[PDB]
RNA sequence: GGGAGCCCGCCCCCGGAGCCCCGCGGACGCUACGCCGCGACGAGUAGGAGGGCCGCUGCGGUGAGCCUUGAAGCCUAGGGC
RNA sequence: GGUAAGAAGCCCGGCUCGCUGGCGUGAGCCGGGCGUGGAAUGGAGUGCCUAGUGGGCCACUUUUGGUAAGCAGAACUGGCG
RNA sequence: GACGUCGGCUACCCACCCGACCCGUCUUGAAACACGGACCAAGGAGUCUAACACGUGCGCGAGUCGGGGGCUCGCACGAAAGCCGCCGUGGCGCAAUGAAGGUGAAGGCCGGCGCGCUCGCCGGCCGAGGUGGGAUCCCGAGGCCUCUCCAGUCCGCCGAGGGCGCACCACCGGCCCGUCUCGCCCGCCGCGCCGGGGAGGUGGAGCACGAGCGCACGUGUUAGGACCCGAAAGAUGGUGAACU
RNA sequence: CAGUAACGGCGAGUGAACAGGGAAGAGCCCAGCGCCGAAUCCCCGCCCCGCGGCGGGGCGCGGGACAUGUGGCGUACGGAAGACCCGCUCCCCGGCGCCGCUCGUGGGGGGCCCAAGUCCUUCUGAUCGAGGCCCAGCCCGUGGACGGUGUGAGGCCGGUAGCGGCCCCCGGCGCGCCGGGCCCGGGUCUUCCCGGAGUCGGGUUGCUUGGGAAUGCAGCCCAAAGCGGGUGGUAAACUCCAUCUAAGGCUAAAUACCGGCACGAGACCGAUAGUCAACAAGUACCGUAAGGGAAAGUUGAAAAGAACUUUGAAGAGAGAGUUCAAGAGGGCGUGAAACCGUUAAGAGGUAAACGGGUGGGGUCCGCGCAGUCCGCCCGGUUCAACCCGGCGGCGGGUCCGGCCGUGUCGGCGGGUCCCCCGACCGGCGACCGGCCGCCGCCGGGCGCAUUUCCACCGCGGCGGUGCGCCGCGACCGGCUCCGGGAC
């Protein structure tokens, strides 16, 4: 459980309203550049037409 | 990838890693597993023994429905319940032993491998074996035939 | 030629494979094609369900499984007749009926049976003109609902029971499953040949009485 | 902390002791896949392994990239790495 | 050409034996005490895959057949390959 | 020394001294009186699928999985991507051993009941044995000191010595299945050509507190056309007596 | 399931089926057995409807087929007939027209259309280029795909998006009418009925299969029965069990689709590649024939395709002209190498060519009319120092106050997920409001021994260097020698 802040939102016109959404859990998520690029190249074949 | 392959590298040599006094040939030895017998016995009776021959019975029509039997160990038999059923037990001060169905879980056949907590058990079961059976006894459980 | 310990295999490659290599480029195409064709016939009966006609509840042989429970092809003439639905009547009110199944067991017979009578008490039999013969539902409930029923009728769910823990007494104690295993396998491989020596020595007394 | 020594007290802090060590903060050095110092060694067919900011083509991102005030390609007794 | 030049070695105390024995052996188990075991040089041990090779030749020395051979055939070592 | 003078290693031409035989290949041996080769441009030969084995990276982990199917889009990007009481039908692994009928992995200690009979039966306790080597961790006398003598809790380094001992190796024991020998007892719904247990050898791809599953990359061996080019052949179906 | 059971000089190799999970799912009809007066069917004539996938009805002692068997009931899940228990009477075919335009969100086919710069400068032969235009810039955007237009265009044009529009044809679902066909049930009981022959099966031999004392298909011989027959993966006898009813027939869906019709797409090739064929390609051409089978794309934006003068018989040139460019001139974009002519330079009796080291001559390159190269410190017009105000920032702790936030304890107050105050601790960069110290900026002072720019005479101190050719001194490291003395 780490140190989750809140995010606070902006209207249609910038200017941040007083509604505020604490940071989801996701984004504490570790960053693994090397598990992102193995699924991205692994994945990006599978829209590929034969010839 | 075939540019972190071998072969990239072998550009300008003559032989491409295959030798220059034994060239690299169709089949010098035979196709498949010829001569299992004859130029390559030495192989197959220092690496498959048992090989050639024959043993056994035959079965025509065999199938494998009737030779099912799942075997399950005493190892690992409160995994099948919740945990909560084995925290509600050595307790209520009645002798609850609660009943665990292995037919229930996927498995026909209890083994004896493992030892049983000092607790007393119902298991129901298509067959049993000896050891499971004493140790199911000795803990101070009690054991189940189901057809 | 075998090298240092691999595996004797047997490539089944040596007929003409690549003349009938079957690819799968097709496969997103036939799942969509399926989908259209699936939304296409459930909207063709609107208010029917789209899985189709209600299915029995049948156990399967093969001891291996043994105890799951899944759909079966149609309630058999006997499950009918106790239901009292005529065979001919059924298929038009969406129940399947097959004529081949037979009923060994009461239990599955009554399980069938009660199965029909709920599927009955909660079917909608919608008149066959604008104005309600006999055994149409009241104008009340076709207007509260007339959409399809996803998924399968009456789902098939196989149900255990749980038992409570006992109070074990001591005869329970003192069975031994594996002496009686091991007794009534001696039984089964033996029968004949005891019942085959009892008739050669009731023969042998009985020419010793005369 | 106490007892004392070949009348008592101080015997102080680097925002300053100013340095061949500064335990107070620390590169011009830190693309830590980086940088720096010591020693020994350097043949090679068949063959094996590693590094290529060596070269070609196309795809996903990225150079607020280049370009009719001139792209690719080609020629060059021009300047270099 | 084999071995030995010590810690995986010696010296004591006690247990076990369906083996062998007159008492005894013999082996195996536990507890305790004693460390540079000739010279000189090296850091060692261990496990997986694994290509190529499987036509050789020459020379000092020993040596078989042959009159002999830049002949044919062996042993040790060193080279060319 | 500075308006016809400077520096330009490399490339343009020429000269001199030394060295210097034409490349590729078979080969013990090639410059060979061995083979291929007038010259130039373009094309040109270790690939792909499937099955294995090992090594490496990632995710989950006694579990792992997406095959196929289904629900969301009318396909721009998409035939992608997301999800599933399908999360598991099913595969692999978690249990092996016999041809099979089948069987199928824990023991030890303590007290008692039979004569402790290295054998059977009752209650409690410890729960993968022991030996040797074992990276690391624990205790650690004492020493090194500190502007003087003593006392002294503290921050240290070395620390003789004494231990718990990973992983792994070697050995001695234990357990499971088949088989051989010697044997004594246990139970019943049916007392039998019933079933079960012991000790001592041996055979097994076993257990002895687990490690697999899926994806990707590389190497090696194969089936395929199988690195590329090359026959003398064989078979099936058709066309020719305009030459002879 | 499964590379499994099994087959196989049991070698190489070959190799299914059941169950389970799915996609789809739909069941039926005869002969025979029997009951109905052949109650059945086809053809020709006339009348009425519609007739471009020739039908329906009526009128015909008009014909034919059929008793050597048509039609109705009825088929293994039993059927038929009576008895009498129960509630009651709409399905299909052919026409006449009609409203809803019927999912890719209006079903199929066709036709005609629907937004916004050619805005101001500036390049160019020609912009679709560049800069700018009330906010990346001017306007549209449910339209920023694509193609064409003298380059590289969202807005020039066609299109693109749209539950956008209009105009015709077709298909499908529903409404009212006409002609009709149709007197069509369920349960119990009682009485009768209920089966495909040269076929099964057996022997045999040949082929085939995983099928092994023979899986299936077969020529020949034998050749049936009816509580019978078939199957139960080892041949045979006896004995019980389980499961179907063969030797008659029909049927869509989930499945396949290198040919045909019409579309869409690509990490594919880009004219020796990709189909043989990007082009008058299965063409030219070859063979008696079966058959074999190519090579071959590119001017230019626009032909504006060179008028006209001159030599030559002409092919060919010299002028002139077009075009941005013919230094693009009809096989014409770019135009390499092999090879050839000429021009400029060098050289030449051991074939040429090559490696190492210099020299000479050319080609241009970089200087320079000295290049003595700078960069700091020192000597010879305003503000820093110091104050006032404002602004922003940094760090700190009494945690000064609250939030924030980690572990435990308390209120069980709402196995895992939440609320309130209080205490300790990690106060962790998770935030503020005040306090202190500091920093920077702006505005006021601060008028000149401080402060800051320019140029010079110092080569004064430091650092890297000199435009080229050089020379000298001292110190060190490693070598080859020489002269002395002393044991
Ligand atoms: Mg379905
Ligand atoms: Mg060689
Ligand atoms: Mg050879
Ligand atoms: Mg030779
Ligand atoms: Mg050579
Ligand atoms: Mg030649
Ligand atoms: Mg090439
Ligand atoms: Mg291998
Ligand atoms: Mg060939
Ligand atoms: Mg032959
Ligand atoms: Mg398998
Ligand atoms: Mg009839
Ligand atoms: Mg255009
Ligand atoms: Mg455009
Ligand atoms: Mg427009
Ligand atoms: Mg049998
Ligand atoms: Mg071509
Ligand atoms: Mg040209």
């Amino acid at each position: 459980a780490c140190a989750r802040p809140l995010i606070s939102v902006y209207s249609e016109k910038g200017e941040s309203s007083g509604k505020n959404v604490t940071l989801p859990a996701v984004f504490k998520a570790p960053i693994r550049p090397d598990i992102v690029n193995f699924v991205h190249t692994n994945l990006r074949k599978n829209n590929r037409q034969p010839y | 990838p075939s540019r972190l392959r071998k072969t990239r590298k072998l550009r300008g040599h003559v032989s491409h890693g295959h030798g220059r006094i034994g060239k690299h040939r169709k089949h010098p030895g035979g196709r498949g597993n010829a001569g299992g017998m004859h130029h390559h016995r030495i192989n197959f009776d220092k690496y498959h023994p048992g090989y050639f021959g024959k043993v056994g019975m035959r079965h025509y029509h065999l199938k494998r429905n009737q030779s099912f039997c799942p075997t399950v160990n005493l190892d690992k038999l409160w995994t099948l319940v919740s945990e909560q059923t084995r925290v509600n037990a050595a307790k209520n001060k009645t002798g609850a032993a609660p009943i665990i169905d292995v037919v229930r879980s996927g498995y026909y056949k209890v083994l004896g491998k493992g030892k049983l907590p000092k607790q007393p058990v119902i298991v129901k079961a298509k067959f049993f074996s000896r050891r499971a059976e004493e140790k199911i006894k000795g803990v101070g459980g009690a054991c189940v035939l189901v057809a | 030629a075998p090298s240092r310990n691999g595996m004797i295999l047997k490539p089944h490659f040596h007929k003409d494979w690549q003349r009938r290599v079957a690819t799968w480029f097709n496969q997103p195409a036939r799942k969509i094609r399926r989908r259209k064709a699936r939304q296409a016939r459930a909207r063709r009966i609107a208010p029917r369900p789209a899985s189709g006609p209600l299915r029995p509840i049948v156990r399967c042989p093969t001891v291996r499984y043994h105890t799951k429970v899944r759909a079966g092809r149609g309630f058999s003439l006997e499950e009918l007749r106790v239901a009292g639905i005529h065979k001919k009547v059924a298929r038009t009110i969406g129940i399947s009926v097959d004529p081949r199944r037979r009923n060994k067991s009461t239990e599955s017979l009554q399980a069938n049976v009660q199965r029909l009578k709920e599927y009955r008490s909660k079917l909608v039999l919608f008149p066959r003109k604008p104005s309600a013969p006999k055994k149409g539902d009241s104008s009340a409930e076709e207007l509260k609902l007339a959409t399809q029923l996803t998924g399968p009728v009456m789902p098939i769910r196989n149900v255990f029971k749980k038992e409570k823990a006992r109070v074990i007494t001591e005869e329970e104690k003192n069975f031994k499953a594996f002496a009686s295993l091991r007794m009534a396998r001696a039984n089964a491989r033996l029968f004949g040949i005891r019942a085959k020596r009892a008739k050669e020595a009731a023969e042998q007394d009985v020419e010793k009485k005369k």
